[PDB]
DNA sequence: ACACACTCTCCAATTCTCTAA
DNA sequence: TTAGAGAATTGGAGAGTGTGTTTTTTTTTTTTTTT
C-alpha cells in the first residue's frame, strides 16, 4: 500500500548496460559471442565484472559520471538478470551462416500463428520461449577488488545476504541426477484449432482447462484444451547440497550446509567429495496455496549457482595451452629435471633423497594395458615404508598428501575394512538397502595414504587384497549384489615388530607381513635409525635453522613450486611409453637372475621371501615411470638399470 | 507375527525334517526343545495370546564334530547337541 | 476409496473422466472368483471308503 | 487404590484427577492420602467417555532440650565404653570392632588449603557373626545403603555403560554419596568394580570416558566391607571377625525366637551423631604432632634396621580426631594419638 | 494513544540527564562508520536499572510490571537519539529502508522477579523476569520476513510492506498471511525485490533446572526461550547461563474449538532480551595487573619463585614442578608455507613407588589450567578418548574436547594395548581421522599429555632394565618429552621433614572460622594464572644464533655417548630441547630465546633422562 | 469389552484358532478376568464398517455377539467327615 | 483462501396457437 | 396457403453458498561395551 523514494532509477542503469555490451573492448568483445548465439553455434554467455569495472573506470578518466553498476548488480543481483537478457534480444545481430531453420517445432508454430492473424486481420506470446541461450555472472577478481571476491564459510552466511551474489567455501556432500523442469507449457484446442501458452515459476501450477481466447469465445465455441510436449520449454535441473569443512567447525558444535540449485550448461560441474568454491545468489523460497496461510514468515532458503572455481585441477582437466607450454619450456632447458623434482618433495625434511625418488615414481606410475583377448593388467604402483620410530615416516606421508590433487590420508586403527572398502547401510527411514563408497572409492584414480598400517587388524587388512591388484570391489549383500570401480595406487608406514628393528631375527620376522600381502607392494624401502656423530649434527643444524627461520637452508638449490610441479607430472601421465627387443632381453636376464638368487638364499638371515613373476611387472611399471618423467616416447635401457637400482637400494640398510 | 504359522505347526500330526540340526543356533534350539517338551506352543506379546498344539514328531539329521566320528568316544562327546535335548530322542 | 464409499476419505497412473469420480483417478486389481476347491496335497469308515 | 484392599491376582486399579490454585504442589509421589471431590467425565466404541475426579480438598535440628541431654553424655568420664557397649548388644566380645565402627561413623574432619588441595574426612574398614553388624551399622548410621558384591545391576558397585543409544547409571558408590556403605561380601567384586574402587576410595570420585560420555561422579562416602592381596592397602584399619560358644547364648537367642513367634538406644544415639558431625570439627595440638612424628620415624627406623608411609599417618591422623570428636573437645590432645595408634594394630 | 507520547518524552528527558549513555550511542555509530570506510558492532545497549529508579520511580515500576507498555516508547526514544547525531550521508537502497531500530537490555536488582524454572508460576505472566539453569536443547537458525519491497514496472513506484507474528512484537495484533503481494491496487504488474527487503535471525532454546536443585529424586523442570538478531548461536548446550526477558503466553488454548474439553492448558515463554553466562575459563587484566607482571619478570630468579609457589602443600619433587610450569607455558606452534606443521606442545609421564604423591601433584594441574578434562586410564575406551559413531553423526572424545588444554590421565598403566594404540595420532600429528561405514572425517587436538603410572614388579627394582620395569613400546615412550622416575626411599632426616610436613599442613584453619568450627615469598595462584595468561598471549621469543650454539652440541653430545640412559633418543629429543628453551624465554618474557634458556632447557633433559646432576 | 477365543482342545489340528469380540453392560461388567475359560449366551448382531469394505473392496460386514448371561463350599456332612 | 460440489434464481430462446389477407 | 402477433414451456448462465486442506515384532549390516 505504502511507498518510498530510492536512490536508483533503472532506466538509466539499462541504457549503461546496452552500451555496455556494444562498446566494451580488451570488435567489441560481447558483439562476437552474440554473433556465434545467432549463429546457434554458443549455448551461453558468462558475464565478467572485471569488465565492468574496467568499464566505469574508463568512462570516469574520459571525464564523465557514471552510476557504479558493479555494486548496483552485487547488492540486488536477482533483477538484472532480465535486464541483460532483454537488452541481448534488443541488439541480437542477425545470422552469418545457413542453420537449416525447418529442424525448430516453434518456428514452425510461430510462423502459422502469425499466418493466422495475418489472414484474420484481412504480446503474442512470451519472450521467454524463443531464447536459446543463458546468462551467467562472474563475480569481482579479489586482486582487482568487496564482498563477492572474499569466500565466506556456510556459518557466515546470515540472513542479511538474502537476494545478493555471494561466495561460498566448503565440500559437497550428495548430488542428484538430472531430470527437466517446465518454463513454458503449450496446449492446443480441438474444436477451433488455436494454440496457447502459460509460464510457470513457481514450484507447482495449475493447467489451463478453457479456452478463453476472444475469436473463440466469440464464435461460442466451448472447446477443451490438451498439452503437448513438442512445444513445450524445459530446462535442466540438479541439486546439490554443501557443507562446511571439518576443520573450520568450532568446538561443540555440529557442522552446518546448505542447498544448492544448478540450471542450463552448468549442470553436472559439482560432484562428491570436492573442495570448492561455488558463487551463486542467495534466495529464499516461498509457500504457495494452503501451506502458505499457515506456515507463518519463517521461510526456506537455497542458493542459485552461477560459476565454480575447484581448488586442484584434475589430471584429466588438462590440456596443452601455449601458457602451460611456456612453463614447461623453463623445467625442460633447465635439464636434470628428475632430481630437482625429487629434492623439491617436502624441503623442510633432511636427507631421505631415494625415499623421495621413489615417492615421486608414484605419483607419476605405469602404463595400463588391456590385452585383445580381455585381460588387463595393472598400472598403478603400490610402496611401502618400514622403518624404525621417529624418522620422518608420518611426515613425509602427509608432505605427499598435499600435491596430489585425489587423495585421502588414513590411520591403521582408526578404519574398519568396510568404511575402508564400501559399505551396504539400511540409512533411509523407508528401510531401505543402499550401497555407499568407502575410503578407497574416494580415492579412485588417486593415492590412498593409510599410517599406522602395522595396527590395523589383521582380518580387516584382507579387504585391501582386491583393490591392490584388480582396482575394483566386489559385494554381495543383502538386496544389493554389484561390482564398484578403485583406481587407486597404496601408500603406507608401519614400525618393524617389537617397534625398534631387532638385529637378532631375519628380515622378515621383523617385517611380520603374510606372503600375499608382501608381494602386492611394488617398492618396500627399510629404514632404520642408528646414530652417528657427524650426521646427527648436520640434521641438527638443518632441523634448527628451519625452525629459526621457516625456511629451508640454501646455498645452490631452489625447489620448484607445488603449482608448477603438478603442471609438470600432469603433463607427464599423458605420454605412454613403449617397450623394444633390446630392452626385453635385458630384463628377461636379469629376472632369471633374482630367482635364483632368491632359491639359493632362502635359509639365509640375508632372506626377504620369494621372487614371484609380480617382481617383473614391478621392474616395467617402474621403468615406464622413468620413462614418462623424461617425456620419451620409448623405453630405454638406462631407465631399466636406474629401476634395478632403486630397488636395490631398500635393502641396503641391513648392513649399517 | 506378521499371527502366521511356523514349520512345526503345519506338521501337526506328522513327521518334520531337519537337515544338519548341528548348525542351528543354541538360541533356536532351545525353542525346539521347548515345543517338543509339551507338543505346544504359546504366543503372547503386543496384546495378543494364543496357544496352539503341535503333536509333530521329529526326524533329524547332524555330523560329528570334527567331520568325523570318534570310536574313542562316547555319542555325547562327537555330537554338539545338549543333554536335555538328546534325551527326548527315542533311537539314535 | 477413490469411490463415493461413505464415510472413508480418498486415498501405474489410472483413468479419469468418470462422472463419480470428479478429477479422481482409477486403478485396479485381479483376482480370482472360485466356486468350488479340491485337495490334491474308525477302521469301518476307511473300508466303507475304499472300493 | 490401597494395597491392602486389592482382590488377590490382580494388579491394582487406578483414577486420574485435577487440581488449581491453592490445592497445587501439596503432595509427592508414593504419599498415602485422602480425598474429596466431584466425580465426572471428560471427553478423550460408540457414546463412551473418561472419568475423573476435580479435587475440593486433600489430607495426608534440634531443641535446646535435646541438646542439653546430648551434652550431658559428653562430660560423661566413660563416654567412649558407653558407646561401644551399645553396638551390636547381643554379639559377644569383639571389642576392638566395636570401637572401630564408632570411629567409622564419626568421622575426621574434612580441610581445604589455599593451593586448592583437598583433605579427606571419611574412614574406611574391612572385616574378616559378621553378617549382623553390617545390619546394624545400616540401621545406626544417619544414612546408609545395603549390598551384596554383585550389586543392583548391571552398573555393579561403581557404574557402567549400558547400551539403541548408549546411556551411564551409577551403582552403589554414586547412590550413597553423603553417607555410609555397607558390602556384604567384598569378594564377589565383578572385574570392572576391582579396578574402579581404587578411583572410588583415594579421589572419591568415578571418571569415565566411554562411547562418546565424558563425565564425573561423586563418590564422597565411607566403606565397610566384609570378606571370607593388595586391594588391603585402601582400607584404614582391617581385623578379624572372632567367635564364642556359649551355650547360654544360644539359648537366650532361641527363647527369644520362640518370644517373638508365640548403654544407649538406636535412635538416640543416631541423633547424638547427628549433633557430633554437626557441630564439631577439631584440630591437632603441637604436643600431638611431636608424638605422631617421632611416632613415624620410629617405626620407619625400627622396619630399616630389621612398610609404613604417608598414606597411614594421614589415617592415624583422622582415627585421631575421630576419637576427639566424641568429647566434643576442639582440639586433639595426647590421650587421643594413644588410642589411635593402641587401635591401629590392625596386622 | 496519547499517552505513548509522553513516555518517548519521559525516556528522552532520561537520557538526557545520565549522560554515559550517549557516549555508547556515539563510539558504537564513530566505530561502525569508520571500518565501513575500509566486525561491526550491534545496535544494542545496556541500561542500569537503579539509575532508572533513581529517575523516575514511576518509569521504573512501569518497566518492570509493565513491559508491554513501557519497553516500546523508550526504544523509540533511543532510536530517536541514535538518529539525530551525525551520519555518514547518500545511503545505498538497502539502508534508506533497513527497519532496523536500536535495542535495549537491562542490569542489576531485580527483587522479586529473579527466579528460576522450578518456581516460575502464573501470577508472574506478563511481568520482566530474570531466570537461570542449564542450557539443554538448540534449534538451527531459521530466517524471518519482516518486511518487503516491491517495484511496479509501468508506474516507476516502489511500494513496501510489513509483517508480524506473534512472537515479533511485545504487543498483539492482527496476524499477517506471509503472502507476497503480485499486483497493484492500480492493476499493475509487480515485482520482488530481494536485498531491499528485510528478513532476521530466528532462534529457540531450552533451560532447565539445575541438578544441584533437584529434590528428591523428582523430575526436572524447563522453559523454552526466544532469541533473534543478536543473541543467535551465543550459547550451546551444557552452558549455565542466566536470561532476561519478558514472560508471556500464547496460542487458544483450545478455546478454539477442540475435543480436550479445555483442560489442557495455555503455552508460555520467555522473550530472550538479554543473555549472561555464569563461571561455573578466563579473566580479564586490569592495567595494575600488567604493572606488576611487568615488574616481577624482572627479578634474578623468576623462575624458581614461580616454580615454588606450584602446589606449595608437596613437599619436594622441585624439577617436577619446573617441568609442569613449563608445560603450562609450552613452546609455539610453527606453519610453514607449504603447509607443513611442526608440533609446539610438551607432553610428560611421570612413574614411581606407591603413595609418592603422583596422583596429587597430577591433581594440581586440574586446578590451575585454563582447559582441562581428567581420566583414569582403565575407565576410557580407545574410541571414548578419541572419537565414536553415532545416530551419520561423529562424536568426539576427550582428546578432541580439550582442543588447546591440558589432558590428565591417572592410572595410565591399567590401560589395555588396544586402547594405548589410538593415541599415538593424537601426540604428534594433532588430528584424529576417522573411516568408517559412512563417514570420513579429520578432527583437531592440539593438547598436551600428562600422565601417571606404576611399575611393573609393584615396586621400581634398579637391580633390572628399565625397559623390564616400564612395560611400553619404544615408540610410545619416544613421544613424551620428560619421563620422570620417582621412589619412595627410606631415610631418617627425610622421614622426619615429610612427616613434620604433613603434620604442619593438616593444622591449617581458614580465615573466617574459629578453632574447632566445621568449615622467600610465594606467589598466589590467582595471581600466577594471570602471569600464565598474558605470558602465553603476549610473548612469542625467537630464536637465536647463540641458543642453537648449545642445542647443537647439547643433542649431538647426549645421542652419541654410550651411557644407560633410560628412554630412546631419536630425532624428537632435539625437538624437546627446542620446545623447553623456548618456554624458558616465554617465563622470562624475553622477545628472544638467549644462551640461558638453552642450557636451564639442557640441564633439566639431563636431569630427567640420565637420573643425577 | 472382552475378546474371546476358542480352547485349544477344541481347535482341530493343524489349524489357527479363531476369534471373536464380547460387549459387556451394567451388571456383566468384571465377571471374568483374563485367562479364564468362559461360557457366554447372548444375540449375534452385526453392523457396517468403512474401513472393512474399504480394505476387502466388497460390501462385508462386521459381526460383534452381546451378552445375555455368561458361566464358567460345604456342608456340615463334610465337615464331620 | 483457494479449488470444488451443489443449490438457487431469472431471463430469453424456442415452439405452439390463433387470426386475417 | 402464408405469415405475423401473442402465450406458454424450457435451459442453462451465472450467481451464490457451503465445504475441506497443514501435520511388538521380524530380518540384516555394523559399531561398541561387556564377559
Ligand atoms: N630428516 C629429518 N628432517 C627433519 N625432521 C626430521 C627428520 N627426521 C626426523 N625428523 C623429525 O622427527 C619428528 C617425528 O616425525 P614423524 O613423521 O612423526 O616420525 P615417525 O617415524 O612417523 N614417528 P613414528 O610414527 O613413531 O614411527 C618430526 O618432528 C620431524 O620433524
Ligand atoms: N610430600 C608428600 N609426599 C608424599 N605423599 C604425600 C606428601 N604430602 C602429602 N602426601 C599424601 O600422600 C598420599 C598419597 O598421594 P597420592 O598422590 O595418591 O600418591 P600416589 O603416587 O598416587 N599413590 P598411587 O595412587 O598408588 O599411585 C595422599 O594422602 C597425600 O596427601
Ligand atoms: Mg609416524
Ligand atoms: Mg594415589
Ligand atoms: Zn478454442
Amino acid at each position: 500500500l505504502p511507498s518510498i523514494q530510492l536512490p536508483v532509477d533503472y532506466n538509466n542503469l539499462f541504457n549503461e548496460i546496452t552500451d555496455f555490451l556494444v562498446t566494451f573492448k580488451q570488435g567489441p568483445k560481447y558483439m562476437a559471442m552474440l554473433q556465434k548465439v545467432a549463429n546457434r553455434e554458443l549455448n551461453s554467455v558468462i558475464i565478467d565484472l572485471d569488465d565492468i569495472l574496467q568499464y566505469q573506470n574508463e568512462k570516469f578518466l574520459q571525464g564523465t559520471q557514471a552510476d557504479d553498476l558493479v555494486s548496483a548488480i552485487q547488492q540486488n543481483a536477482n533483477h538484472f538478470t532480465e535486464l541483460f537478457c532483454r537488452a541481448i534480444d534488443n541488439n541480437m545481430p542477425l545470422p552469418t551462416k545457413e542453420i537449416d531453420y525447418k529442424d525448430d517445432v516453434l518456428d514452425v508454430i510461430l510462423n502459422q500463428r502469425r499466418l493466422r492473424n495475418e489472414r484474420m486481420l484481412s504480446e503474442l506470446f512470451p519472450p521467454n520461449l524463443t531464447r536459446r541461450y543463458f546468462l551467467y555472472f562472474k563475480p569481482l577478481s579479489q586482486n582487482c577488488a568487496a564482498i563477492s571476491s572474499k569466500p565466506l564459510s556456510v556459518r557466515q552466511i546470515k540472513g542479511d545476504f538474502l537476494g545478493q551474489l555471494i561466495t561460498v567455501r566448503g565440500i559437497i556432500t550428495r548430488v542428484s541426477d538430472v531430470k527437466p523442469a517446465v518454463e513454458v507449457i503449450a496446449y492446443t484446442c480441438d474444436q477451433c484449432g488455436y494454440e496457447v501458452f502459460q509460464e510457470v515459476n513457481s514450484r507447482t501450477f495449475t493447467p489451463l482447462s478453457e479456452c478463453t481466447s476472444e475469436e473463440c469465445s466469440q464464435n461460442q465455441t466451448k472447446g477443451q484444451l490438451f498439452m503437448s510436449t513438442r512445444a513445450s520449454k524445459f530446462s535442466a535441473f540438479q541439486e546439490c547440497k554443501i557443507q562446511e569443512l571439518s576443520q573450520q567447525v568450532p568446538v561443540g558444535h555440529i557442522p552446518r550446509s546448505l542447498n544448492i540449485h544448478v540450471n542450463g550448461t552448468l549442470v553436472r560441474s559439482l560432484s562428491p567429495g570436492d573442495i570448492v568454491d561455488v558463487t551463486g545468489i542467495f534466495l529464499p523460497a516461498p509457500y504457495t496455496g494452503f501451506k502458505a496461510l499457515k506456515a507463518g514468515l519463517l521461510t526456506e532458503t537455497y542458493l542459485e549457482a552461477q560459476f565454480v572455481r575447484q581448488h586442484k585441477k584434475k589430471f584429466a582437466s588438462f590440456s596443452l595451452t601455449s601458457d602451460v607450454e611456456e612453463r614447461v619450456m623453463e623445467l625442460i632447458t633447465s635439464g636434470d629435471v628428475y632430481n630437482r623434482l625429487a629434492k623439491s618433495i617436502a624441503p623442510e625434511i633432511y636427507g631421505n633423497l631415494d625415499v623421495k625418488k621413489a615417492l615421486l615414481l608414484l605419483l607419476v606410475g605405469g602404463v595400463d594395458k588391456r590385452v585383445g583377448d580381455g585381460m588387463k593388467i595393472r598400472g598403478d604402483i603400490n610402496v611401502c615404508l618400514m622403518g624404525d620410530p621417529g624418522v620422518a615416516k608420518s611426515q613425509l606421508l602427509k608432505a605427499i598428501c598435499k600435491i596430489s590433487p585425489r587423495g585421502v590420508y588414513t590411520t591403521g586403527k582408526g578404519s574398519s575394512g568396510v568404511g575402508l572398502t564400501a559399505a551396504v547401510m539400511k540409512d533411509p527411514v523407508t528401510d531401505e538397502m543402499i550401497l555407499e563408497g568407502g575410503a578407497l572409492v574416494l580415492a579412485d584414480n588417486g593415492i590412498c595414504c593409510i599410517d599406522e598400517f602395522d595396527k590395523m587388524d589383521e582380518s580387516d587388512r584382507t579387504a585391501i587384497h582386491e583393490v591392490m591388484e584388480q582396482q575394483t570391489i566386489s559385494i554381495s549383500k543383502a538386496g544389493i549384489n554389484t561390482t564398484l570401480n578403485a583406481r587407486t595406487s597404496i601408500l603406507a608406514a608401519a614400525n618393524p615388530l617389537y617397534g625398534r628393528y631387532n638385529p637378532r631375527l631375519s628380515p622378515l620376522d621383523n617385517i611380520n607381513l603374510p606372503a600375499a600381502l608382501l608381494s602386492r607392494f611394488d617398492i618396500l624401502f627399510l629404514m632404520l635409525d642408528i646414530p652417528s656423530r657427524d650426521d646427527d649434527e648436520k640434521l641438527a643444524e638443518h632441523v634448527t635453522y628451519v625452525h629459526m627461520h621457516n625456511k629451508q637452508p640454501d646455498l645452490d638449490f631452489t625447489p620448484v613450486e607445488p603449482s608448477k610441479m603438478r603442471e609438470y607430472i600432469a603433463y607427464a601421465k599423458t605420454k605412454r611409453p613403449v617397450m623394444s627387443e633390446a630392452v626385453n632381453d635385458y630384463v628377461v636376464q636379469a629376472y632369471i637372475r633374482l630367482r635364483q638368487d632368491s632359491k639359493r638364499e632362502m635359509d639365509s638371515k640375508f632372506s626377504f621371501g620369494q621372487a614371484t613373476p609380480r617382481t617383473l611387472l614391478g621392474i616395467i611399471r617402474l621403468s615406464q615411470a622413468l620413462a614418462k618423467l623424461r617425456l620419451a616416447d620409448m623405453v630405454d635401457i638406462d631407465d631399466v638399470e636406474e629401476a634395478l637400482r632403486l630397488v636395490r637400494v631398500s635393502k641396503e640398510s641391513l648392513y649399517q | 507375527v506378521v499371527i502366521e504359522a511356523g514349520a512345526l505347526m503345519l506338521a501337526d500330526n506328522g513327521i518334520c525334517c531337519i537337515d544338519e540340526f548341528d548348525k542351528m543356533d543354541i538360541s533356536d534350539q532351545v525353542a525346539i526343545h521347548e515345543a517338543m517338551e509339551q507338543q505346544t506352543i504359546s504366543i503372547a506379546k503386543a496384546g495378543i495370546h494364543a496357544t496352539l498344539n503341535a503333536r509333530t514328531s521329529i526326524l533329524a539329521a547332524a555330523n560329528p564334530v570334527g567331520g568325523r566320528y570318534n570310536r574313542k568316544l562316547s555319542l555325547r562327546g562327537n555330537l554338539n547337541m545338549t543333554a536335555p535335548i538328546m534325551s527326548r530322542f527315542d533311537l539314535f | 476409496t477413490q469411490l463415493g464409499l461413505p464415510g472413508v476419505k480418498p486415498s501405474n497412473s489410472g483413468v479419469t473422466g468418470l462422472r463419480s469420480l470428479g478429477v479422481r483417478d482409477l486403478t485396479y486389481k485381479i483376482s480370482f472368483l472360485a466356486c468350488h476347491v479340491i485337495s490334491i496335497g474308525d477302521q469301518e469308515v476307511f473300508l466303507n471308503s475304499l472300493s | 487404590e490401597i494395597p491392602e484392599l486389592v482382590p488377590v491376582g490382580e494388579m491394582p486399579r487406578n483414577l486420574t484427577m485435577t487440581c488449581d490454585r491453592y490445592l497445587t504442589n501439596k503432595v509427592i509421589p508414593g504419599t498415602r492420602v485422602t480425598i474429596v471431590g466431584i466425580y465426572s467425565i471428560y471427553n478423550s466404541g460408540v457414546a463412551i467417555r473418561t472419568p475423573y475426579i476435580k479435587i475440593l480438598g486433600i489430607q495426608s535440628m534440634f531443641t535446646e532440650e535435646e541438646e542439653e541431654e546430648f551434652l550431658q553424655l559428653s562430660r560423661n568420664p566413660k563416654l567412649y565404653e558407653i558407646l561401644t557397649n551399645s553396638i551390636a548388644p547381643s554379639i559377644f566380645g569383639n571389642e576392638d570392632i566395636k570401637k572401630a565402627i564408632v570411629c567409622l561413623l564419626m568421622g575426621g574432619s574434612k580441610k581445604i588449603l589455599p593451593d586448592g588441595m583437598r583433605l579427606r574426612g571419611d574412614i574406611n574398614v574391612l572385616l574378616l557373626a559378621k553378617s549382623q553388624l553390617l545390619k546394624f551399622v545400616e540401621k545406626v548410621s544417619p544414612i546408609a545403603v545395603y549390598t551384596s558384591g554383585k550389586g543392583s545391576s548391571a552398573a555393579g558397585l561403581t557404574a557402567s555403560v549400558q547400551r539403541r543409544e548408549f546411556y551411564l547409571e551409577g551403582g552403589a558408590m554414586v547412590l550413597a554419596d553423603g553417607g555410609v556403605v555397607c558390602i556384604d561380601e567384598f569378594d564377589k567384586m565383578r572385574d570392572e568394580d576391582r579396578v574402579a574402587i581404587h578411583e572410588a576410595m583415594e579421589q572419591q570420585t568415578i571418571s569415565i570416558a566411554k562411547a562418546g560420555i565424558t563425565t564425573v561422579l561423586n563418590s564422597r562416602t565411607s566403606v565397610l566391607a566384609a570378606a571370607n592381596t593388595t586391594i588391603l592397602s585402601r582400607f584404614d584399619m582391617i581385623f578379624i571377625v572372632k567367635d564364642d560358644h556359649n551355650e547360654e547364648r544360644d539359648i537366650s537367642i532361641a527363647n527369644h525366637v520362640i518370644n517373638i513367634h508365640t548403654e544407649i538406644s538406636i535412635e538416640k544415639m543416631k541423633r547424638y551423631i547427628t549433633y557430633c558431625r554437626l557441630k564439631c570439627a577439631p584440630r591437632l595440638s603441637p604436643q600431638a604432632a611431636e608424638k605422631l612424628s617421632s611416632n613415624f620415624v620410629t617405626i620407619r627406623k625400627q622396619l630399616l634396621i630389621n612398610p609404613i608411609t604417608i598414606r597411614q599417618l594421614e589415617a592415624i591422623i583422622r582415627i585421631t580426631e575421630s576419637l576427639a570428636k566424641l568429647e566434643l573437645s576442639p582440639i586433639a590432645q595426647e590421650r587421643h594419638v594413644d588410642e589411635a595408634i593402641r587401635l591401629f594394630q590392625a596386622s | 494513544d496519547a499517552v505513548f507520547g509522553d513516555r518517548v518524552r519521559r525516556f528522552q528527558e532520561f537520557l538526557d540527564t545520565f549522560t554515559s549513555y550517549r557516549d555508547s550511542v556515539r563510539s558504537i555509530q564513530v566505530y561502525n562508520s569508520n571500518n565501513a570506510a575500509n566486525n561491526i558492532l550491534p545496535h544494542r545497549i545496556i541500561i542500569s536499572l537503579d539509575d532508572l529508579r533513581e529517575f523516575d520511580r514511576s518509569f521504573w515500576s512501569g518497566i518492570l510490571v509493565e513491559p508491554a507498555y513501557f519497553i516500546p516508547p523508550a526504544e523509540k526514544a533511543l532510536t530517536d537519539l541514535a538518529d539525530s547525531m551525525d551520519d555518514v550521508p547518500h545511503p545505498n537502497a538497502s539502508a534508506v529502508s533497513s527497519r532496523h531500530p536500536w535495542k535495549l537490555s537491562f542490569k542489576g536488582s531485580f527483587g522479586a522477579h529473579a527466579l528460576s524454572p522450578r518456581t516460575l508460576t502464573a501470577q508472574h505472566l506478563n511481568k520482566l523476569v530474570s531466570v537461570e539453569g542449564i542450557v539443554t536443547k538448540t534449534s538451527l537458525v531459521r530466517p524471518k520476513l519482516i518486511r518487503s519491497v516491491h517495484y511496479a514496472a509501468k508506474t516507476g513506484r516502489f511500494h513496501y510492506r510489513d509483517y508480524t507474528d506473534a512472537t515479533t512484537t511485545l504487543t498483539t495484533r492482527i496476524p499477517t498471511p506471509a503472502i507476497y503481494p503480485t499486483e497493484d491496487t492500480e492493476g499493475n504488474k509487480l515485482t520482488t525485490e530481494y536485498g531491499y527487503s528485510t528478513f532476521i535471525d530466528h532462534q529457540r532454546i531450552t533451560v532447565q533446572e539445575m541438578p544441584e536443585m533437584a529434590p528428591a529424586g523428582q523430575l526436572p523442570r524447563s522453559i523454552d526461550v526466544i532469541l533473534d538478531d543478536d543473541l543467535v548461536d551465543k550459547t550451546k548446550p551444557g552452558d549455565r547461563v542466566n536470561v532476561v526477558g519478558v514472560f508471556k503466553s500464547l496460542g487458544a488454548g483450545g478455546m478454539n474449538q477442540s475435543n480436550s474439553n479445555t483442560l489442557i492448558g495455555f503455552k508460555t515463554l520467555i522473550l530472550g532480551n538479554t543473555v549472561y553466562p555464569l563461571h561455573a575459563a578466563r579473566q580479564m587484566l586490569t592495567d595494575f595487573d600488567i604493572r606488576n607482571i611487568n615488574k616481577l619478570s624482572k627479578k634474578k630468579d623468576i623462575f624458581d619463585i614461580l616454580s615454588q609457589s606450584l602446589a606449595p602443600s608437596i613437599y619436594g619433587h622441585d624439577h617436577i614442578k619446573k617441568a609442569i610450569l613449563l608445560m603450562l607455558m609450552g613452546g609455539v606452534e610453527k606453519n610453514l608455507e607449504n603447509g607443513s606443521h611442526l608440533r609446539g606442545d610438551i607432553n610428560i609421564l611421570m612413574v614411581g613407588d606407591p603413595s609418592t604423591a603422583k596422583s596429587q601433584l597430577l591433581r594440581f594441574v586440574l586446578n590451575t589450567a585454563s582447559l582441562a578434562i581428567a581420566t583414569t586410564g582403565r575407565g576410557s575406551s580407545g574410541v571414548g578418548l578419541t572419537a565414536a559413531v553415532t545416530t551419520r553423526r561423529l562424536e568426539a572424545g576427550a582428546m578432541v574436547l580439550a582442543d588447546r588444554g591440558v589432558v590428565c590421565i591417572d592410572e595410565f598403566d591399567k590401560m589395555t594395548d588396544v586402547d594405548r594404540v589410538a593415541i599415538h595420532e593424537v601426540m604428534e600429528q594433532q588430528t584424529v581421522t576417522i573411516a568408517k561405514a559412512g563417514i570420513h572425517t579429520t578432527l583437531n587436538a592440539r593438547c598436551s599429555v600428562i600422565a601417571a603410572a606404576n611399575p611393573v614388579f609393584g615396586q621400581y627394582d634398579v637391580n633390572r632394565d628399565p625397559h623390564q620395569n616400564i612395560a611400553l613400546p619404544d615408540s610410545l615412550l619416544s613421544r613424551f618429552d620428560l619421563l620422570f622416575v620417582v621412589t619412595d626411599d627410606i631415610n631418617e632426616i627425610r622421614d622426619r621433614s615429610i612427616s613434620e610436613h604433613v603434620l604442619r599442613t593438616h593444622r591449617y584453619l581458614p580465615p573466617g572460622y574459629l578453632e574447632g568450627e566445621p568449615v622467600p615469598k610465594l606467589v598466589t595462584i590467582p595471581f600466577l594464572r594471570k602471569y600464565v595468561q598474558y605470558a602465553k598471549e603476549r610473548v612469542i621469543p625467537q630464536l637465536t644464533q647463540e641458543a642453537i650454539n648449545v642445542i647443537v652440541k647439547n643433542y649431538t653430545d647426549l645421542r652419541n655417548d654410550d651411557n644407560t640412559k633410560k628412554s630412546p633418543i631419536t630425532a624428537r629429543t632435539l625437538e624437546t630441547l627446542i620446545r623447553l628453551a623456548t618456554a624458558h624465554a616465554k617465563v622470562r618474557l624475553s622477545k628472544t630465546v638467549n644462551k640461558v634458556d638453552a642450557k636451564v632447557a639442557a640441564n633439566l633433559l639431563r636431569f630427567a633422562l640420565l637420573g643425577e646432576d | 469389552r472382552v475378546t474371546l477365543q476358542e480352547a485349544p482342545g477344541t481347535v482341530p489340528p493343524g489349524r489357527l484358532p479363531r476369534h471373536r469380540e464380547v460387549i459387556l453392560l451394567a451388571d456383566l461388567v468384571d465377571v471374568s478376568k483374563p485367562g479364564e475359560e468362559v461360557e457366554v449366551t447372548g444375540i449375534y448382531k452385526n453392523n457396517y464398517d468403512g474401513n472393512l469394505n474399504a480394505k476387502n473392496g466388497f460390501p462385508v460386514f462386521a459381526t460383534i455377539i452381546e451378552a445375555n448371561s455368561i458361566k464358567r463350599s460345604w456342608t456340615e456332612e463334610e465337615e464331620r467327615e
